[PDB]
């Protein structure tokens, strides 16, 4: 089987503005097979009720999804994205950066 | 130049239960329809506003077709399992994508029909739409059997007909979303990481369609060797984002230019830092 | 609109 390791990006829907509501995005793409664990974190604790797009894929058959929630970025709170896959030996965590 | 595309994915779950089937439909970069077998509705569902005022008959037909495909691919997972002589404890994946491209005149361009098993190509209709391309010995078993049922001619008629009929109908109904092009909203950021070097970052937000081109130049000469680029990504509102960054020696910041190409711009953009 | 493909492999 051709297993593919996920490329991960964490970003905000709109340019971050302190105290203003926004959406936290976690885009996992280019992976195979489909089964994948994506969580959004707020100070280490996973955010509850995070939604995700419908399972689609690319021309090279690799899958992609978008996970998201409402979130209000403050300057002190840290946000992250924790992804675990079958190709990953242990979970991968990527931190949010308003300019990345 | 527009395209319609359907993506289906079947995954066996021995040890958890019957396989899962997911299908999404896209016109260009916009999803407009979905079907999940694990979902409660058991119906084909809308995912775009402009697809909702199709009739109950349409939703009835589409449900029937996608549930049929679903059942069919469940059996295909079994046939593959004995084609490749594999255990029934394994969880396997059978993906199928198909669709058509139409030109600017609203007429046929490309047809697609494609299979993959566990991430590797299985069998694929070739552009000429008259023959198949088997990727191994098992796919050749399938190629010959289909070539004796004139399956490729059946798919021609769909691809050259039904698909382009639907796509164009859809394009007209979602004329105010599919046929408009949002230009990228661009800005530039400065990020000192030293007192000698600094990160310059060129942004492109809120654009549609997704095809974009962000480049960096130093004195007219491209700087693709020192440029960091990220994959184009969904913002979540139907628009896409992208940025390109470069690290510049302090003082040479004005010799750098960020270069943006999109459908929704009359002509390219050249951005300079001030 | 969706395909009417019932073909076994």
């Amino acid at each position: 089987m051709i297993q593919r390791t996920p490329k991960i990006q964490v970003y905000s829907r709109h340019p971050a503005e302190n105290g203003k509501s926004n959406f936290l995005n976690c885009y996992v793409s280019g992976f195979h097979p489909s089964d994948i664990e994506v969580d959004l974190l707020k100070n280490g604790e996973r955010i509850e009720k995070v939604e995700h797009s419908d399972l689609s894929f690319s021309k090279d058959w690799s899958f992609y999804l978008l996970y998201y929630t409402e979130f209000t970025p403050t300057e002190k709170d840290e946000y992250a994205c924790r992804v675990n896959h079958v190709t990953l030996s242990q979970p991968k965590i990527v931190k949010w950066d308003r300019d990345m | 130049s527009h395209s319609m595309r359907y993506f289906s994915t079947s995954v066996s779950r021995p040890g958890r239960g019957e396989p899962r089937f997911i299908a999404v439909g896209y016109v260009d970069d916009t999803q407009f329809v979905r079907f999940d077998s694990d979902a409660a509705s058991q119906r084909m569902e809308p995912r775009a506003p402009w697809i909702e005022q199709e009739g109950p008959e349409y939703w009835d037909e589409e449900t029937g077709k996608v549930k049929a495909h679903s059942q069919t691919d469940r059996e295909n997972l079994r046939i593959a399992l004995r084609y490749y002589n594999q255990s029934e404890a394994g969880s396997h994946t059978l993906q199928m994508m198909f669709g058509c491209d139409v030109g600017s005149d609203g007429r046929f361009l490309r047809g697609y029909h494609q299979y993959a098993y566990d991430g590797k190509d299985y069998i694929a209709l070739k552009e000429d739409l008259r023959s198949w391309t088997a990727a191994d010995m098992a796919a050749q078993i399938t190629k010959r059997k289909w070539e004796a049922a004139h399956v490729a001619e059946q798919q021609r008629a769909y691809l050259e007909g039904t698909c382009v009929d639907g796509l164009r109908r859809y394009l007209e109904n979602g004329k105010e979303t599919l046929q408009r092009t949002d230009p990228p909203k661009t800005h530039m950021t400065h990020h000192p990481i030293s007192d000698h070097e600094a990160t310059l970052r060129c942004w492109a937000l809120g654009f549609y369609p997704a095809e974009i081109t962000l480049t960096w130049q130093r004195d007219g000469e491209d700087q693709t060797q020192d440029t960091e680029l990220v994959e184009t990504r969904p913002a979540g509102d139907g628009t896409f984002q992208k940025w390109a960054a470069v690290v510049v020696p302090s003082g040479e910041e004005q010799r750098y230019t960020c270069h943006v190409q999109h459908e929704g711009l009359p002509k390219p953009l050249t951005l300079r830092w001030e | 609109q969706y395909i009417k493909w019932p073909w076994y492999i």
